RNA sequence: AACGCAGCGAAUUGCGAUAUGUAUUGUGAAUUGCAGAUUUUCGUGAAUCAUCAAAUCUUUGAACGCACAUUGCGCCCUCUGGUAUUCCAGGGGGCAUGCCUGUUUGAGCGUCAUU
RNA sequence: UGAAGACUGAAGUGGGGAAAGGUUCCACGUCAACAGCAGUUGGACGUGGGUUAGUCGAUCCUAAGAGAUGGGGAAGCUCCGUUUCAAAGGCCUAAUUUUCUAGGCCACCAUCGAAAGGGAAUCCGGUUAAUAUUCCGGAACCUGGAUAUGGAUUCUUCACGGUAACGUAACUGAAUGUGGAGACGUCGGCGCGAGCCCUGGGAGGAGUUAUCUUUUCUUCUUAACAGCUUAUCACCCCGGAAUUGGUUUAUCCGGAGAGGGGGUCUUAUGGCUGGAAGAGCCCAGCCCUUGUGCUGGGUCCGGUGCGCCCGCGACGGCCCUUGAAAAUCCACAGGAAGGAAUAGUUUUCAUGCCAGGUCGUACUGAUAACCGCAGCAGGUCUCCAAGGUGAACAGCCUCUAGUUGAUAGAAUAAUGUAGAUAAGGGAAGUCGGCAAAAUAGAUCCGUAACUUCGGGAUAAGGAUUGGCUCUAAGGAUCGGAAGUGAGGCCUUGGUCAGACGCGGCGUUGUAGACGGCCUUGGUGGUCUCUUGUAGAUCUGCAAUUAACGAUCAACUUAGAACUGGUACGGACAAGGGGAAUCUGACUGUCUAAUUAAAACAUAGCAUUGCGAUGGUCAGAAAGUGAUGUUGACGCAAUGUGAUUUCUG
RNA sequence: GGGUGAAGCCAGAGGAAACUCUGGUGGAGGCUCGUAGCGGUUCUGACGUGCAAAUCGAUCGUCGAAUUUGGGUAUAGGGGC
RNA sequence: UAAAUAUUGGCGAGAGACCGAUAGCGAACAAGUACAGUGAUGGAAAGAUGAAAAGAACUUUGAAAAGAGAGUGAAAAAGU
């Protein structure tokens, strides 16, 4: 698998090769600096599967809710 | 020998179905005089090649 | 220690199976069967040993041409087919 | 391998392709890699260069010399040997010449010859000590080793083998004009016995 | 501690027939057969290795 | 010579993916160890019958495209699929060597006539 | 099946393969024979079930060899020969746009031969009574076909950058020629990394507990593949070296340009992120006839080394030994031909589409699946390999894994077989010290004739060794006491986001913790006091060498005291020694199953034949062979048998 | 796994000089003690209608090369080696 | 260039002062078969219940094999 970047994300979900795209949840502590939430969006199709790393919670949500309603976000 | 042929092979797929018993259906048929399998093999007995 | 631990080296093969005459006696160093000859464009007959020609000659296997020939010798080699009365 | 000689790779060219040929020389003691080489009738005299021998004066040294012209090779190519030139004749095209034997002998004024002493000389003087050594200069030619003395074999397997002790029996010096099986010994010889100097 | 076993049926140690040990995500330590090395591109006059040009076995690079 | 084929067979006896046989002709009711039919039983027809003139004939072998301790590897014509003169697969037909008779292209100041 | 005792002891009674066997693997039924006792058990007997590959092998290339064809032999079965005194072909582009014809270049040549050599590309987790790198789930990769989107390139064009080593995501190139990879021995130490071993703190579970032990044992793991970083060796620019410097364990290098300062490159190997925690392992708790789940937790942070074993690297010894070939893939030289702007080139790059045949795949690999007439103390090629003792893959004792199989019972006569000990003497025995005894490890002392001065040599011959408590020497990392303006914690002032949770049927109401940036002062010794405490936990103006301080860490080598039934390499393991004579110099080799030697071989010495139309030798014959991919410092044929010394 | 310590290098001491001694470093050899491996000396031990048509035990030789061994290939009976 | 002449092989018919299952072909039977050897090759043993299987239903002792009775048949002094 390759990685992210941010950008380019935006512009692979532009080809439609890729359909959809499930979501994990990975609860991380950075030596306690702050027990955070982390996500990763992952892309399938078709020689690779691409993921990127977003660690704000906040700022997932604005890109969780951007994509088109078409588009199958699968969780977990 | 794990690693064989299929000239092989196709002379072992014989020698399984050959090696069996004499069938009872046979011994009650006329003037018949067979009562056993002569040509029997057991691999610990005789060899093949 | 000339017998029995000699006999135990024993686990290798001069000979293998043979196309034309169907017999574990192909010597493969050679490229050449000890029995039957192949692959030369006879068969190896010797008239010093009657028994070798008794095992293998005409008349053992099927003859599935040859067993039909007296049959058409004596109704005098026929075409066409019988018609009825 | 398993030869007294280094040998030499020169690049020639084609005169009528665009091409390179290699030839594989024995190197005259004198060459190196990165030097130029002139073979012909108007090449010059010096080490390494091939000349034939009517271009080519009294008392000069030579080596991998031909015996007809095209021969490619045969005269003098063993460590450490050198042929010298003697004569001349106007009148058939013919010089003398000194083998490095003794034997004089009478080759053809064309035939070639590459100049100078060939190299990896003085190989014979150091003794072998072990018999190991020994192996691995037979190991690397033939099979031509541990040779067994003929007297110690039965009398089935060598003429001089046999007997109580081990004796020849009768004259080892044995004739031309004898068939193979007999011929073990000295053959055809005019002397016997320890020489003096002179050979 | 945890012994191992080859995986290509040849079991004669040759060269392009050896073994890395490896831990596994399961616990167990497993074989694994590793290609031969390749050498350098060299030059044509002199024998230097080139610089500025990758290894890889003749076939990898095509 | 190998490997297969019977409703239930391992061998022997028969036959070749049309496999203990199919068509054709004759005789006129069986086969039979146990099943099972088919009703064909005043018949263009039972049968492990006799007969035998039409066919089928796996892989081989003098054995023939090149090989053959390999079910190895190619080339040509032809129809059908996948977008196809060239790539992939499928169905069919072909490609050995020596020698003879002829046919068509040719090679040689070997040699003849004509510009 | 349970419980208790045992052994093999990781060079194994462990886990897998090669040759060879061929269903012996596995389930259900069942004991007439076979398993030299027995049998309810069985590798037996009866009836079925079982081996799934583009990536692992075979297939393909060549090796020592084998072997058609053209030719020449032989009455002939066939023999020689493989590039030859042969007219020995198959590879690319158009023409033509019926798909058949035209361009061309180039040329001593079948075919078989390795399941350990060469070689296009696959890993983790799950599942079966018996199969898996081959099925299922998830993530990759190659070769051969097709092909269009994006990007790059183009007004003078087939890209620009850097002094240079070289760089960038891409960046036309035919005939022909040249170069690289494929492609290569061994012994030695030094360095780097993997895995295991060892060990510290925590987070769980099991064991012991009359008494003692912040402990005895076990779990805390991370694949191929994708991306960014990291190196000894080489190499480029600057600059000019004897008071010669640099430097390895090992002495090599420099005006053919060293040291010093600054760079470029191969990515072997590690590090971080993706793979990937969703998996696996380890606890705790719910139900549930079955099938099963279902629900919480945890899966963390280090240290050490002449350690063991494997790989990689730069170096150094060896040789009258210098340690395979071809298929196959790439690069460069070279300029053939072909191309634009109202548009065209590129498929050595980014993505995207289709396809991947044939055969092998079970199990055993041996004191019971192979060979030895057999379930025979025999014989038969390999890989992985823990703890303690110790020089040690020696012997002895454990852990993991695997067996507990080899007719049994009762008494203890002679004679046996295998092990043992013995008063005084010490080879008187006997053909003969045969057989058995004694010596043995380490450290220190001490060492003859003779000698080819290399050895003899562990010569001979003495002394010491336990346990316990101490002392001495041997290393690696990091730090200098004072003179302002500027970037940790706390606070002051400015400046900017804003985590989650809950309630009515995606919505609508709703509390709302906290984070960094910017920047002025204060913060071990000291005093105020009966006493202090937090962090010494960014630039200026410029003091110093042994006179030192902190912090962590191995195992070796010396010396001293005390102490015992004078014992101490306490078991195991481990040379008897000396003075001569005959003989072969030495290491080496042979009579397989009565002879291992003084026999054979050997280096060294000597003799004989040969200049290719030749010597020695094969063949029935050949337009045929071996030495010979040879040429007298060579090939062939004999004798003697190192050195010193002589050969009448 | 030990023992011995050859060339090649570095430093010192003695001497009027020619040179001569001493200490390290280094790891040579068909060297040497000994495990697996390969062999088969003595007990004229065991067994000798055997476990075995050549095995069993203890004691022994050699153990980095004239070494030990798998697969492929060559040489065939007055012939081969 | 037919005929009179040959013939231990092949296809089809006749006979015998010949052998009678250790004989006669090696082989009267699933014989060039089973089995041995790396290989050329070597190479056995084995015929007969009764006219008809009518091949022993049923009881009882035994874990079973079998045993005692019974029954079939001219005979079980014919029980595969
Ligand atoms: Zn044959």
């Amino acid at each position: 698998k390759e990685i992210a970047d941010i950008k380019e994300f935006l512009e692979l979900i532009r080809r439609q090769d890729v359909n959809s795209a499930t979501v994990k949840i990975n609860k991380k502590l950075n030596k306690n600096g702050k027990a955070f939430r982390q996500t990763k969006f992952k892309l399938r199709g078709s020689r690779y599967l691409y993921t990127l790393i977003v660690n704000d919670a906040g700022k997932a949500k604005k890109l969780l809710q951007s994509l088109p309603p078409t588009f199958n976000v699968n969780k977990l | 020998a794990a690693q064989k042929s299929f000239r092989i092979k196709q002379k072992m797929a014989k020698a399984k179905k050959q090696n069996r018993p004499l069938p009872q259906w046979i011994r009650l048929r006329t003037n018949n005089t067979i009562r056993y399998n002569a040509k029997r093999r057991n691999w610990r007995r005789t060899k093949m090649n | 220690g000339k017998g029995t631990p000699s006999f135990g080296k024993r686990h290798n093969k001069s000979h293998t199976l043979c196309k034309r005459c169907g017999r574990s006696s192909y010597h493969i160093q050679k490229h050449t069967c000890s029995s039957c000859g192949y692959p030369a464009a006879k068969m190896r007959s010797h008239n010093w040993a009657a028994k070798a020609k008794r095992r293998r000659t005409t008349g053992t296997g099927r003859m599935r041409y040859l067993k039909h020939v007296s049959r058409r010798f004596k109704n005098g080699f026929q075409s066409g087919e019988a018609k009825a009365q | 391998a398993g030869r007294g000689a280094p040998l030499a790779k020169v690049v020639f060219r084609d005169p009528y392709k665009y091409k390179l040929r290699e030839e594989t020389f024995i190197a005259n003691e004198g060459l190196h890699t990165g030097q130029f080489i002139y073979a012909g009738k108007k090449a010059s005299l010096n080490v390494g260069n091939v000349l034939p021998l009517g271009s080519v004066p009294e008392g000069t040294i030579i080596s991998n010399v031909e015996e007809r012209p095209g021969d490619r090779g045969a005269l003098a190519r063993a460590s450490g040997n050198y042929v010298i030139v003697i004569g001349h004749n106007p009148e058939d095209n013919k010089t003398r010449v000194r083998l490095p034997s003794g034997a004089k002998k009478i080759i053809s004024s064309d035939a070639r010859g590459v100049i100078g002493v060939v190299a990896g000389g003085g190989r014979i003087d150091k003794p072998l000590l072990k018999a190991g050594r020994a192996f691995h200069k037979y190991r690397v030619k033939r099979n031509s080793w541990p040779k067994t003395r003929g007297v110690a074999m039965n009398p089935v397997d060598h003429p001089h083998g046999g007997g109580n002790h081990q004796h020849i029996g009768k004259a080892s010096t044995i004739s031309r004009g004898a068939v193979s099986g007999q011929k073990a010994g000295l053959i055809a010889a005019r002397r016997t016995g320890l020489l003096r100097g002179s050979q | 501690a945890q012994r191992v076993t080859f995986r290509r049926r040849n079991p004669y140690n040759t060269k392009s027939n050896k073994i890395k040990v490896v831990k596994t995500p399961g616990g167990a330590l497993r074989s694994q057969h590793v290609k031969k090395l390749a050498t350098r591109p060299k030059c044509g006059d002199t024998g230097v290795p080139l610089q500025g040009v990758s290894t890889l076995r003749p076939r990898q690079y095509a």
